[PDB]
């Protein structure tokens, strides 16, 4: 049937066809994560008593703890949230090498300009992101706590620069700028302004001109050991068995052996020939492993003439015949359905490595 | 797969597919053209035979 | 073959993967042509006899010493020295890792040196 | 409490030919018997590395720092102890400190106020005359990052004509990720660097995010009139240069070949 | 280049590349057939020399 599905033909001719390949399908998962640590402190960083202008954003380091995306995400607490490399269902099993926050306050109409690839007034001159960007920005509107009706003006940003600044490229300089010929003498003078200035902010103001608190979260990957996951569910190291495995955010499918290769104090994700990844060290536990991809091939179905009969065989090549699952094992592979003779006849249905089958009494 | 969702992995899966396709595409290609000169050359030898 | 190379065996990959035609099926074919096109060329160049003769014990040529070029019968198969000589002047697994198999051919090293046994003894 | 010292011998700087060695790891994944071609920063092959000397003769210049460094230091005793960085190094900028202590090293990136020639003062005299901890500086106000880690003492005693130790470093300033790579060898030479390859194994890439354009060495150091042993330090500049290397089935650099030399 | 902005012009750029590419493949593997045809000839030329 699977060849006629294959020919789209009801007849079909004596001789060996190729048909679909086969391969051993997992069992099990394994999902062991670095060991426990303490939390995160998000929390801190949002619930921060006060926040920097968008000149002097700052900067904050977060690795070696567990995190919980699930309570940030599903909180109403957040006017917008948009992730730009990832996906927030997803987020929580992932591994991070690193993550940083930064946090500051925006006016509500160029808080779209946070988004990479953009040109704007906070967009130019202050801050600015990287079109490779993966890390996910959130504000949220609060203008029961900023905004002051006796003006906290305090909230200072940069009205233009004299070149364009790089990508997380903070700057302080408070210079006076010249925007003419005559040199820009003395704190003011002709075409010499202070770069900086303040917005208005004020608990009668609407939107588009409401204060926003928006913080970066950014993060890096595949730079060094994992320092940060989520849920954990450490299940076991099973040893030569068909199974997915997760062992920093890997996701893999083969089996798993002891190896005998030599890994200095940090050597891991092994490269031995091909770009396939090699050999890894698990989390949680010093021992060195292998990772070897589970069996497989393509089948082949030997028939003759549908005319003559409807009895056929069937070859596995390139995989033993003690792992398949009237055998006969060939050097092409594991042949079944036909019994081996030690008579000699000519080549009917060419097999290969010297074999030949055919339809006899 | 395991980072994005489902449907904004198709975009990024499509690039991947075409350009994979393509290579396979010129190795069928140079690998016909080599197995014609190949086909000349065993031509040659059993005449010569 | 086309959907493991391609596709790292994911629905995802290969569900998109059906919906650009049968090109699969060309280049599986291209490649079939081409290994059937190998057997038949190594079957027309070497199967020119058709019974396989056998060279006498008597070595008496006429003083033309053919010790050289006859099979090497303390050997365990049935290669000269030229022919052995020929064989031993002139990383595959990670190629099979990603679906690229290496069939074997049909003909066997020792049936070419029957054959081409067969055709020396014929011939002197 | 530091003395500006004056007993220094005027040498100017020496050349000398960096043939080989300053290859270190680029990538923290294993490979076996693999040609892998890299694209990084390295020390260019056969370039000219500047000789000082340290042990009367007395050079402690401050150098500049850009693209990394490459400190080869040939030593008896170990009478180098640390190394400063920065810009300013006058407490405006965020000053790094990697002094070596004899129990264990100590990384203080923190406001530094430095003496005009910061010398390390007399070893037997903290906590010995009454005194304390360091004050090659005069204080630390705001410290940013501290740690401690497992020393380099590597055959701290002894007084030779032909010592075997000779300490390589590297230090390498991307992502704001202060990395370091080093490697000792027991090398029965005198002054030139051997004919020899050898790998380097990394120790810590710990994070500063600072800005660095200042290097000056740390020795240990009454100010005038001292008996020290005699030690030698090679400093070199590094470029961003394509390589080649070779593996070996241990894991180990065997080897490794330039790809903007000569045509070959 | 001098009509867009840098963050949106690799779209236009990755097309251009995309064709260049396939115009270049193209000429390649005609060449590649006539050259076929060529040696060929040249073969036959030389049995008859
Ligand atoms: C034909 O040639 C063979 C090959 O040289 C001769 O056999 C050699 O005889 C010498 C005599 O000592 C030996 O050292 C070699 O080892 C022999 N070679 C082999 C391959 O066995 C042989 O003598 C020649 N004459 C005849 C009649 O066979
Ligand atoms: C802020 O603090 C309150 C009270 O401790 C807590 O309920 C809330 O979850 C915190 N939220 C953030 C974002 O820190
Ligand atoms: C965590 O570390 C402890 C102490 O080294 C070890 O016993 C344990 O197996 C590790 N993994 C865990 C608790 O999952
Ligand atoms: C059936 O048809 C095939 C045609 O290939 C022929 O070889 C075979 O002998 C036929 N068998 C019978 C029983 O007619
Ligand atoms: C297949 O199994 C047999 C049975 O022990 C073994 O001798 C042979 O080496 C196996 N083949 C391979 C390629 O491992
Ligand atoms: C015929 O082949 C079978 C299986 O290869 C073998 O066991 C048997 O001994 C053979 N018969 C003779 C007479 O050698
Ligand atoms: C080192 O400098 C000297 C003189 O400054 C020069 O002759 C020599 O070529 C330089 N070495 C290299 C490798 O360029
Ligand atoms: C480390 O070295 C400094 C500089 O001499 C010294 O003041 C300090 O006491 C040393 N640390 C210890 C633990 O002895
Ligand atoms: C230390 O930090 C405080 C508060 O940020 C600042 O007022 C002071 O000037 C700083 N001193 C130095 C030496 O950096
Ligand atoms: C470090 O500071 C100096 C001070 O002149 C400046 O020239 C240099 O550009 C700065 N480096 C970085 C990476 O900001
Ligand atoms: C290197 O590997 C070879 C073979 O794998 C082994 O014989 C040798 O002892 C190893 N040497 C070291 C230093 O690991």
């Amino acid at each position: 049937s699977e060849t006629k599905c294959t020919l789209k033909s009801f007849t079909v001719e004596k001789g060996i066809y190729q048909t679909s390949n086969f391969r051993v399908q997992p069992t099990e998962s394994i999902v062991r994560f670095p060991n426990i640590t303490n939390l995160c402190p998000f929390g801190e960083v949002f619930n921060a008593t006060r926040f920097a202008s968008v000149y002097a954003w700052n900067r904050k380091r977060i690795s070696n703890c567990v995190a919980d995306y699930s309570v940030l995400y599903n909180s109403a607490s957040f006017s917008t949230f948009k992730c730009y490399g990832v996906s927030p269902t997803k987020l929580n099993d992932l591994c991070f090498t690193n993550v940083y926050a930064d946090s500051f306050v925006i006016r509500g109409d160029e808080v779209r300009q946070i988004a990479p690839g953009q040109t704007g007034k906070i967009a130019d001159y202050n801050y600015k992101l990287p079109d490779d960007f993966t890390g996910c920005v959130i504000a949220w509107n609060s203008n029961n706590l900023d905004s002051k009706v006796g003006g906290n003006y305090n909230y200072r940003y940069r009205l233009f620069r004299k070149s364009n600044l790089k990508p997380f490229e903070r700057d302080i300089s408070t210079e006076i700028y010249q925007a003419g010929s005559k040199p820009c003498n003395g704190v003011e003078g002709f075409n010499c302004y202070f770069p900086l200035q303040s917005y208005g902010f004020q608990p009668t103001n609407g939107v588009g001109y409401q204060p926003y608190r928006v913080v970066v979260l950014s993060f890096e990957l595949l730079h060094a050991p994992a320092t940060v996951c989520g849920p954990k569910k450490s299940t076991n190291l099973v040893k030569n068995k068909c199974v997915n495995f997760n062992f920093n955010g890997l996701t893999g499918t083969g089996v798993l052996t002891e190896s005998n290769k030599k890994f200095l104090p940090f050597q891991q994700f092994g490269r031995d020939i091909a770009d396939t990844t090699d050999a890894v060290r698990d989390p949680q536990t010093l021992e060195i492993l292998d990772i070897t991809p589970c069996s497989f091939g393509g089948v082949s179905v030997i028939t003759p003439g549908t005319n003559t009969s409807n009895q056929v065989a069937v070859l596995y090549q390139g995989v033993n015949c003690t792992e398949v699952p009237n055998v006969f094992q060939t050097r092409a592979g594991c042949l079944i359905g036909a019994e081996h003779v030690n008579n000699s006849y000519e080549c009917d249905i060419p097999i290969g490595a010297g074999i030949c089958a055919s339809y006899q009494t | 797969l395991s980072r994005l969702d489902p449907p904004e992995a198709e975009v990024q899966i499509d690039r991947l597919i075409t350009g994979r396709l393509q290579s396979l595409q010129t190795y069928v290609t140079q690998q016909l053209i080599r197995a014609a000169e190949i086909r000349a050359s065993a031509n040659l030898a059993a005449t010569k035979m | 073959d086309c959907t493991m190379y391609i596709c790292g065996d994911s629905t995802e990959c290969s569900n998109l993967l059906l919906q650009y035609g049968s090109f699969c099926t060309q280049l599986n074919r291209a490649l079939t042509g081409i290994a059937v096109e190998q057997d038949k060329n190594t079957q027309e160049v070497f199967a020119q006899v058709k019974q396989i003769y056998k060279t006498p014990p008597i070595k008496d040529f006429g003083g033309f010493n053919f010790s050289q070029i006859l099979p090497d019968p303390s050997k365990p198969s049935k290669r000269s020295f030229i022919e052995d000589l020929l064989f031993n002047k002139v990383l595959i697994c990670a190629q099979k890792f990603n679906g690229l198999t290496v069939l074997p051919p049909l003909l066997t090293d020792e049936m070419i040196a029957q054959y081409t046994s067969a055709l020396l003894a014929g011939t002197i | 409490q530091c003395v500006n010292l004056r007993t220094r011998t005027q040498l100017p700087p020496a050349y000398t030919n960096s043939f080989t060695r300053g290859v270190y790891y680029p990538d923290k994944v294993f490979r076996s018997s693999v040609l892998h071609s890299t694209q990084d920063l390295f020390l260019p092959f056969f370039s000219n590395v500047t000789w000082f000397h340290a042990i009367k003769r007395f050079d402690n210049p401050v150098l500049p720092f850009n693209d990394g460094v490459y400190f080869a230091s040939t030593e008896k005793s170990n009478i180098i102890r640390g190394w400063i960085f920065g810009t300013t190094l006058d407490s405006k900028t965020q000053s790094l400190l990697i002094v070596n202590n004899a129990t264990n090293v100590v990384i203080k990136v923190c406001e530094f106020q430095f003496c005009n020639d910061p010398f390390l003062g007399v070893y037997y005299h903290k906590n010995n005359k009454s005194w304390m901890e360091s004050g090659v500086y005069s204080s630390a106000n705001n410290c940013t990052f501290e740690y401690v880690s497992q020393p380099f003492l590597m055959d701290l005693e002894g007084k030779q004509g032909n010592f075997k130790n000779l300490r390589e470093f590297v230090f390498k300033n991307i992502d704001g990720y202060f990395k370091i790579y080093s490697k000792h060898t027991p090398i029965n030479l005198v002054r030139d660097l051997p004919q020899g390859f050898s790998a380097l194994e990394p120790l810590v890439d710990l994070p500063i995010g600072i800005n660095i354009t200042r290097f000056q060495t740390l020795l240990a150091l009454s100010s005038s009139g001292w008996t020290a042993g005699a030690a030698a330090y090679y400093v070199g500049y590094l470029q961003p240069r394509t390589f080649l290397l070779k593996y070996n089935e241990n894991g180990t650099i065997t080897d490794a070949v330039d790809c903007a030399l000569d045509p070959l």
